[PDB]
């Protein structure tokens, strides 16, 4: 059709017009060697170790930057792309310095690697050696600057993914220097990032410093859970311990990327953790006990309620595997009290349809909208990958967007409308301007982030949102299959717990206090014995100590995201699945095990015994929570609507403000985030 | 590894000066001596065919009579620079194999004599840093040679896919390896072939109508180490 | 000379630096020679007209060019290390 | 009594439609009638529909819905409710 | 002379693998994500067989990683996802396939990096 | 799905050949027992040959019966012919080894393992 | 000869060692130096072959002169980072000098 | 910089010691803990900063071939010392 | 040593120590690195 | 130049003429022929053809191939038959070798050579014993290299490195036992591999 014909060595390609050389190469199966080039930055052209000859041609190119021209024949292996590379290769290990020994790289090194592959087994560089002085730019990230190689993707990563342009280089020539000139400290929510993206030892993670080698990692690939996107991972593991944690490529969630919290949040799970079954002694002091002893004191506190008397609450690191358990068992004592940290109105149809409470747009489909309306929502905090993908649609296809709610820096501009949600009935009536960009657009999409649901008037809000979602719909700006209204989620086991029909908040709890109440990861401090009648008997299942664990009568230790095969299901549906990178410590169980095994002693024994056995209930309840890596999509968002707009709950006056303002609320927001010594220092260097 | 240390030659010149004359003790007591000849002559006889379709080498098949040796007919490193003689056996008896070694050590003397007298001056491995490490000199002030160290002494060095069957003439007779590439720094696999498995193989057929203790001496005059029989 | 800026008393983000009533007219002059929406042509005039008045570039002095000009600083800071004829002290 | 119902079904297979057609048609009046009993409706692609009901203590009971009608999809629901 | 066999095959019984190691085993077929610290992927070509993770406690002695899992470095290394499915099923292994993920091809253009209107103008270089 | 044998052509024809190996197994343990002086009783040693024939009993391939005749004749003829030590006769039995937790709850209390 | 230690936990030793006999773990020091919290070397693994010596980059670790160093238990035999240290504290004296006659051959 | 706990057993160099409830200190009873006493980081705080006349210097830690491998320290920073990453010697411009 | 003595370290040891096996002053291996897990302690007031 | 191997270009052309002629006289079984850069040939042959293929280059005039080297196996899982039987033959009288190969699974047997060179007796009862591969017609196939009563092929891809059990004595039963292995240091596995193409001429297409 508008192909075009080239060759690399020889071998016919295909390539749509203004492929560049090296993604020619691509397609044949070969990888040009490279520094600066990253197929997720802009094209630099700088470093010159993509020369290649072209056929014919008297002067080698650079694949990564030249348009490559039909009839071309890249001649990928000849001895003037060898030599070539072998300049370049010479030129940037001649001021290079000899570190890699004491360098945190080696092992998973480019420039070692490259050199090994394209360059010259030797040095005939006779002088001294640059050296440069290092830059201090924050807690996270350790500058040895005579490493920089002067690549520019840590600036070019800065200013188009992270929208901060605080890396620049300064001087001139051999002295030109990567930095912020100034003391500054580069502390963003995606800044981890330049660590990968840095070819070279000269970012590296200043946690991770000096610990491990690459070559004795063992990999595993899991799921993060300190946010609602779901981000895939990967684990390191050395001799039974949890090392760093890196980005896994996933297109259509978090691509290479992850948060800072993913990243480095980890290091609380080595923290404050439960380690041992606890039940209070005469002296109402939580004292060891075993297995035996817990399960049997809980067991015998089960056996004697029914009803309402038993409920549960569910925090949000809990795995769909513990949630549908807990479920049966207390549907078994005949109790219904299911229910979650996290608000979400059940006016309407509440959670009888899954796309009341999902990103229907799915995360991908952010980069195909032409107008964003975000409501009550601080996207950079509460999913900074999905904020990633704006700016990448922002920058990219031009993208409009407008917020309603607190004036939060977006690291993109965008239209402020006000935080006033009265804004949300002029828009729907017609009589704001940004009613009229929303109807002239191909595929408008509107985001109420989960956090806005918490307020009292959050019905009011879903209503008012999901109203002007119908009035899109009605007009022909839209196809029928594209999708206008999202729920932007922040808590990662909030989704699979609305599919499990579990309640959300804890009004019930607080309408019929119950005689014993069970406390499943559940640290968001909702429920306290100010709330329950003065003898419950509440019971913490959990892997830290924080807020519930200190006010529980008996304590079963269960295990972290990084300790199970768990389901868990993100912002826009997806039900993904973590791996047991190590096993829990001391006496700490697999969570739906706790719960299975005190099912048995209680004597109502669930149905299954195994992971594939509970994981066969998860698809009676919801057969999407097993097809992992798959969106599946809702419908009857018109039937959503007509349910929604039965009881008319008026809107409060106050202003949306979102939880987190600044940066210094974002690294602490769960247990794990919250042990950790490394989130600590950066809640210290944002303030101090 | 390593350069021979300044004055090692001549320590060797020294030792092969009178390794003749012990040579010539141990012949003193076995070689003309009834009891031994009574021990070993006609004892195991094997015979040419047999030898090779039993998979013999080496020695195994220089005592009936077969003129192979690996070192002339298949030259490796430098043997073909050296001169010796191979000593072929008649009988195809323990005796006549013992002859042969007696006498494959004095020309190993005679080799030895020549690598003395011929050797070169150069380096030592070969001056290629992603095979060889280089000298520790380079690695502690040039970047290349601590990369290629720092590669070598971790990942290794890759080998270009293949497979290939090597063999040398080993003391023991042909001792060869299968060694299989994938294109990685470590084998995919690797088969050692080991003389005394085809000889010790053979010994229910070399001890045919024999007596208990010419086991003793069949056993003996294969040289079997069952480090290389077994792996 | 270095290539990387640390704070004193002289040359800090709060030494007083400000454009005269009459550099600011002549600092529209400038930007109006570049297209709307290229405003960040002008830095180079720009960083130039403020060592005109003062001598030399103190740190504030950058600050400031980008502030008017709405670039971020650092896009200023690399100008003003890259040619050769500002005076850093 | 009664605690639950769900409802699954394809997003596009035929032997799903009659439960589509029951639910573009008659879940909102349904839900009116029983606002407080959760009718989690679970789209899956490739799914025979089927319609679970809890009843108390955790028992529950399935009834296939495969090429079934609108109407059809109604009485199964009464079955239940009643 | 060759006969015909209608079953499945299967070697579960003369493979001398211990029964709990056949059974209560979940076996892993993927293709290895990239290693991230790294631009190269020749290590994205083959797929793997890997096992689930079993438990590794500290020797009382001097602390090294101790195990009781034989399968604890077991890995497979197989042309396609069908070879490796194949294998795990001979073997009785219950399994998880993973679908190969490949990068999305791109758009890269030099020239918008001066743009004159649009946001992909880049500040700096 | 046609395949080389190994000895039987179907499995009517390998059932022959594990009914004989059988036989074997039976009429051998009094004389296992007695030589190799073991503390088992008979009865015990012709439980054990049922346990482990019983364990194949769902076999339908022809060919990988062969191949367990095949194995369990080789066996025979190393304690026949007495190159099996004691020690080697009684791992079988597994004497030394605790019982394994079976049941869930068991499990559950002494780890992770499932 | 300052006294700091040549070890920089580099793990090249650990990565080349044919028997897997050494075990190695770091952190940054209180003075932010990179160096060693554990360095084991199980003397009953290892095969003296002296692949250690030649990949360490530093001269950190080296197999001294001493061979008559057998023990009456084997768990003598499993050396930690004290250990080793005080070997070669104890036998710098001869370490030094064997070094000094045999670099120029390295 | 050996140092005592309360329990009377010595601190190691990498900070290591066993706890009063932990039982795995019955090992050293009739033996002794094994500690070596010339803590680095004591003998290296030792050694007096170098002064130099240049903004880079190179170190390769004494011997020349017998040292590490030859680095270049900036000496830009008057705030502190430039620090030597294999062996620790400090230096600074004058 | 007495025509040519070693160098002097101030590390090295003054008095040498021959093998020490089988005595109360024998080598016994431990692990040097600290503990990895913290666990959670709980409170000591009875606020429940 | 010093450092690279010389090529000889004679020998290459050589085998290559004597590989079309086993090509050209047995072609009811030889699957392939090819020869290495460093001048080796194989014979990659039908498994039906390992005893008339065997014997042509033993007895034939041109061949007398007498010495049995070398029989071994190779395990690729990954094929659908994984084991590969490589047969490496030696000729005296033209002083060259010659490696001929087939392959078979788990189920299917293989014609033992012995008939051909007695050599093989013993290393197919090492393929036997190591690999699993039954051979068919064999004087004596049994275990020669493992344990008696061990069960499994440790030269198995999928077979654990150190295996599923261990050796102690027990003094309850005063004899040695076997175990459950557990290790106090587990083995630590090592990525090695480079994220880089070392070889562009051995690159498999897309
Ligand atoms: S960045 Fe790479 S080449 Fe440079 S010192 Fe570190 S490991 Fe060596
Ligand atoms: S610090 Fe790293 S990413 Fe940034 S320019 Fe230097 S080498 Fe490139
Ligand atoms: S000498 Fe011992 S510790 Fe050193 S590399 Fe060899 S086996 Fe490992
Ligand atoms: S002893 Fe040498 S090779 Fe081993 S970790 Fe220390 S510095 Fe690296
Ligand atoms: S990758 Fe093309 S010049 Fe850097
Ligand atoms: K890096
Ligand atoms: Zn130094």
């Amino acid at each position: 059709s508008n192909l075009i014909e080239v060759f690399v060595d020889g071998q016919s390609v295909m390539v749509e017009p203004g492929t560049t050389v090296l993604q020619a190469c691509e397609k044949v199966g070969m990888q040009i060697p490279r520094f600066c080039y990253h197929e997720r930055l802009s094209v630099a052209g700088n470093c010159r170790m993509c020369l290649v000859e072209i056929e014919k041609a008297p002067k080698v190119v650079a694949a990564c930057a030249m348009p490559v021209m039909k009839g071309w024949n890249i001649l990928t292996n000849s001895e003037k792309t060898k030599k070539a590379r072998e300049g370049v290769m010479e030129f940037l290990l001649a001021n290079h310095p000899l570190d890699c020994p004491i360098c945190d790289q080696g092992g998973e090194c480019d420039l070692q690697d490259q050199s090994m592959m394209f360059g010259s087994d030797r040095s005939r560089f006779l002088e001294g050696k640059r050296a440069v002085e290092d830059k201090n730019i924050g807690p996270l990230v350790k500058t040895i600057m005579t490493r920089c190689i002067q690549c520019t993707r840590c600036i070019r990563f800065a200013s188009e993914i992270a929208g901060v342009d605080d890396l620049g280089t300064t001087g001139r020539g051999n002295d030109m220097q990567v930095g912020t000139y100034i003391e500054k400290m580069f502390m963003s929510e995606l800044s981890g990032n330049i660590i990968d993206i840095c070819p070279v030892g000269a970012l590296t993670s200043k946690p991770y410093a000096f610990t491990a080698r690459p070559w004795e990692t063992r990999k595993t690939e899991s799921i993060d859970v300190m946010d609602a996107v779901g981000s895939n991972i990967v684990v390191s593991t050395r001799t039974g311990e949890v090392m760093r944690i890196l980005p896994r490529m996933h297109e259509d969630i978090n691509e290479e990327w992850i948060s800072d919290k993913t990243r480095f949040a980890y290091d609380g799970l080595k923290r404050q953790r439960l380690t041992e079954p606890m039940v209070r002694n005469e002296k109402g002091l939580l004292t060891h006990t075993t297995w035996e002893d817990a399960l049997s004191r809980v067991a015998g506190m089960l056996q004697s309620f029914q009803g309402n008397d038993v409920a549960a609450i569910a925090g949000g690191l809990v795995d769909a595997e513990a949630l549908i358990a807990l479920k049966d068992l207390l549907n078994r004592v005949d109790s219904d009290t299911l229910c979650t940290e996290e608000v979400f109105p059940t006016a309407g149809a509440g959670t009888d349809l899954r796309s009341n409470y999902l990103l229907n747009t799915t995360i991908a489909g952010v980069e195909e909208a032409d107008v964003v309306l975000l409501v009550g929502t601080n996207p950079r905090f509460e999913a900074p990958l999905f904020n990633a993908r704006i700016r990448k649609s922002w920058l990219h296809n031009d993208l409009k967007v407008a917020l309603i709610g607190s004036p939060v820096d977006l690291t993109y501009r965008y239209d402020h409308l006000g935080d006033s949600p009265k804004i949300l009935q002029d828009i729907a009536s017609g009589s704001h301007p940004f009613s009229q960009v929303l109807q002239e657009a191909k595929k408008p999409m509107v985001i109420l982030g989960s956090s806005a649901l918490q307020r009292n008037d959050g019905a009011a809000i879903l209503a008012a949102v999901s109203n002007i979602a119908q009035k899109i719909r009605t007009s022909s700006g839209v196809t029928g299959d594209w999708k206008v209204m999202n729920i932007l989620h922040r808590i990662a086991s909030q989704v699979a717990a609305l599919d499990l029909g579990y309640k959300p908040g804890v009004e019930a709890i607080q309408k019929n206090p119950p005689k014993m109440l069970f406390l499943l990861g559940a640290d968001g401090g909702c429920i306290t014995r100010q709330d329950l009648p003065k003898d419950c008997f509440i019971v913490y299942q959990g892997h830290h100590g924080d807020v519930g664990a200190p006010i529980a009568d008996v304590i079963l230790p269960g295990a972290a995201y990084t300790e199970k095969s768990a389901t868990y299901v993100n912002t826009e549906g997806r039900a993904q699945q973590t791996k047991v990178a190590v096993t829990p410590p001391g006496l700490a169980r697999e969570d739906w095990k706790i719960i299975r095994a005190l099912s048995e002693i209680a004597g109502m024994t669930l149905p299954y015994d195994t992971l594939d056995q509970v994981r066969n209930r998860l698809e009676e309840v919801s057969p999407n929570l097993v097809r992992y890596d798959d969106v599946e999509g809702a419908n009857y968002f018109q039937q959503a609507s007509e349910l929604s707009k039965l009881v008319n709950q008026q809107l409060l006056a106050d202003p949306l403000v979102p939880p987190q303002l600044t940066i210094k609320d974002f690294y602490m927001t769960d247990s794990i985030s919250r042990a950790s010594q490394t989130m600590a220092k950066c809640v210290k260097a944002v303030t101090e | 590894h390593q350069d021979l240390p300044l004055g090692l030659m001549d320590d060797i010149y020294e030792f092969s000066k009178n390794f003749s004359l012990r040579i010539d003790e141990l012949e003193e007591m076995l070689t003309n001596n009834r009891i031994w000849r009574n021990r070993t002559v006609d004892i195991g006889i094997v015979t040419a065919e047999d030898a090779l379709n039993y998979g013999f080498s080496g020695v195994m098949l220089r005592g009936s009579g077969i003129q192979w040796d690996l070192r002339k007919t298949q030259p490796y490193d430098v043997y073909d620079q050296v001169e010796f003689d191979v000593p072929i056996g008649s009988r195809g008896d323990c005796y006549d194999r013992y002859l042969c070694r007696v006498e494959e050590m004095r020309q190993s003397i005679r080799i030895i004599s020549q690598c003395l007298n011929k050797m070169p001056p150069g380096e030592i491995k070969v001056d290629d840093a992603k095979v060889s490490p280089p000298k520790r000199a380079e690695m502690k002030t040039s970047m290349e040679s601590l990369i290629h160290h720092f590669k070598l002494y971790t990942e290794g060095y890759q080998v270009p896919p293949g497979a290939t069957y090597t063999a040398i003439e080993a003391p023991k007779g042909e001792f060869g390896v299968y060694l299989v590439s994938d294109g990685s720094s470590r084998p995919y696999r690797c088969k050692i072939k080991a003389p005394g498995f085809a000889h010790l193989a053979g010994l229910d057929k070399m001890s045919k109508g024999h007596m208990l203790a010419d086991v003793v001496a069949i056993i003996g005059t294969q040289d079997i180490v069952f480090g290389e029989v077994d792996r | 000379a270095l290539f990387v800026h640390r704070d004193t008393p002289e040359n800090n983000p709060e030494t007083p630096f400000d454009f005269t009533p009459e550099n600011y007219k002549r600092i529209e002059a400038i930007v109006k020679n570049y297209p709307e929406g290229h405003k960040a042509a002008a830095v180079l005039p720009v960083l130039d007209l403020a060592q005109r008045q003062n001598g030399w570039l103190p740190i504030s002095a950058m600050n400031k060019v980008a502030e008017i000009l709405q670039v971020p600083p650092m896009r200023v800071y690399e100008v003003a290390t890259f040619y050769t004829m500002y005076n850093r002290k | 009594g009664l605690r639950e119902i769900r409802i699954h079904l394809c997003q596009r297979s035929p032997g799903s439609q009659g439960v589509r057609d029951f639910i573009e048609k008659r879940y909102v009046e349904l839900k009116k009638a029983n606002p407080d009993l959760p009718i989690l409706i679970r789209e899956c692609s490739d799914v025979q529909p089927k319609l679970w009901a809890r009843y108390a203590f955790g028992q529950e009971k399935n009834v296939s819905l495969n090429n079934f009608s609108a109407d059809q999809v109604t009485r199964a629901l009464e079955n239940v409710l009643s | 002379q060759l006969i015909t066999v209608d079953e499945k095959l299967d070697i579960t019984t003369i493979t001398g693998v211990p029964e709990e190691h056949i059974k209560t085993r979940k076996a892993r077929i993927f293709v290895p994500a990239r290693n991230n610290m790294q631009s190269g992927v020749n290590n994205t070509k083959k797929w793997k067989m890997e096992f689930d993770t079993r438990e590794r406690w500290e020797n009382p002695l001097m602390g090294w990683a101790s195990t009781a899992d034989p399968l604890s470095n077991l890995v497979l290394t197989f042309s396609t996802k069908e070879d490796a499915v194949a294998f795990a099923e001979k073997n009785g292994w219950s399994y998880d396939v993973e679908e190969r993920k490949v990068p999305k091809p791109k758009s890269k253009s030099y020239g918008a990096n001066f743009s004159w209107n649009k946001r992909t103008r880049v500040s700096t270089k | 799905t046609s395949v080389k044998p190994i000895f039987s052509r179907d499995m009517n024809e390998a059932k022959r050949r594990v009914r004989e190996l059988y036989r074997a197994w039976y009429r051998e343990v009094p004389n296992t027992v007695h030589l190799f002086q073991l503390d088992i009783s008979v009865k015990q040693g012709r439980d054990k040959v049922r346990e482990m024939f019983k364990k194949n009993a769902h076999i339908t391939d022809p060919r990988v019966v062969d191949l367990l005749v095949i194995k369990g004749k080789m066996e025979l003829e190393e304690t026949i012919k007495v190159w099996k030590q004691r020690t080697h006769v009684m791992r079988f039995f597994h004497e030394t080894e605790a019982p394994r937790p079976k049941d869930f709850l068991s499990k559950f209390y002494v780890g992770h393992d499932p | 000869p300052s006294g700091e230690e040549r070890c920089i936990a580099c793990k090249l030793c650990e990565a080349v060692c044919p028997a897997q006999a050494i075990t190695i773990e770091a952190e940054p020091r209180a003075d932010g130096s990179r160096r060693t919290t554990r360095y084991d070397i199980d003397m009953t693994k290892c095969i003296y072959c002296g692949f250690c010596q030649e990949a360490c980059p530093v001269d950190a670790i080296v197999e001294g002169p001493n061979f008559e160093f057998s023990t009456e238990t084997h768990e003598e035999l499993l050396y930690n980072k004290e250990k080793l240290l005080n070997n070669g504290d104890k036998w710098e004296a001869e370490i030094a000098a064997n070094i000094q006659a045999d670099y120029l051959y390295r | 910089g050996v140092r005592t706990s309360p329990t009377g057993e010595k601190v190691t160099h990498t900070g290591q010691v066993y706890d009063d409830g932990d039982y795995r200190k019955v090992r050293f009873v009739g033996r002794q803990k094994e500690v070596n006493e010339n803590f680095a980081i004591d003998l290296i705080a030792e050694q007096p900063v170098s002064q130099v006349g240049s903004r880079v210097i190179s170190c390769d830690g004494g011997g020349g071939a017998l040292g590490h491998p030859r680095v270049y320290i900036n000496l830009d920073k008057e705030t502190k010392t430039g620090t030597c990453g294999y062996c620790g010697l400090q230096f600074r411009q004058q | 040593p007495t025509v040519k003595p070693p160098t002097a370290r101030k590390f090295i040891w003054t008095n040498h120590k021959f093998n020490l096996s089988g005595t109360p002053q024998q080598y016994v291996p431990y692990s040097t690195t600290r503990k990895k897990i913290q666990e959670w302690v709980p409170p000591s007031t009875p606020y429940k | 130049r010093p450092t690279v191997r010389p090529r000889n270009d004679v020998a290459h052309k050589q085998l290559s003429a004597f590989g079309e002629y086993v090509a050209e006289i047995l072609p009811k079984y030889v699957q392939q022929v090819q020869v290495s850069c460093f001048n080796e040939l194989e014979i990659c042959i039908h498994p039906d053809g390992v005893i008339p293929v065997l014997t042509f280059l033993r007895d034939h005039s041109n061949a007398q191939f007498k010495s049995l080297a070398d029989l071994t196996a190779v395990d690729i899982p990954t094929r659908q038959n994984r084991f590969e039987i490589v047969y490496n033959l030696l000729s005296l009288r033209f002083n060259s070798r010659i490696r001929v190969k087939t392959y078979t699974d788990e189920l299917t047997p293989i014609e033992s050579s012995v008939p051909v060179y007695k050599a093989a007796n013993w290393y197919e009862r090492e393929i036997w014993d190591m690999f699993g591969v039954f051979f068919a017609n064999h004087p004596d196939l049994r275990r020669i290299l493992t344990d008696y009563g061990f069960e499994g092929h440790p030269f198995r891809k999928d077979f654990p490195l150190s295996g599923y059990v261990e050796l102690r004595y027990d003094d309850e039963v005063k004899r040695v036992v076997a175990e459950p292995v557990e290790l106090a240091q587990e083995f630590r596995k090592f990525d090695l591999n480079s994220p880089w193409e070392a070889f562009p001429a051995y690159r498999q297409p897309p």
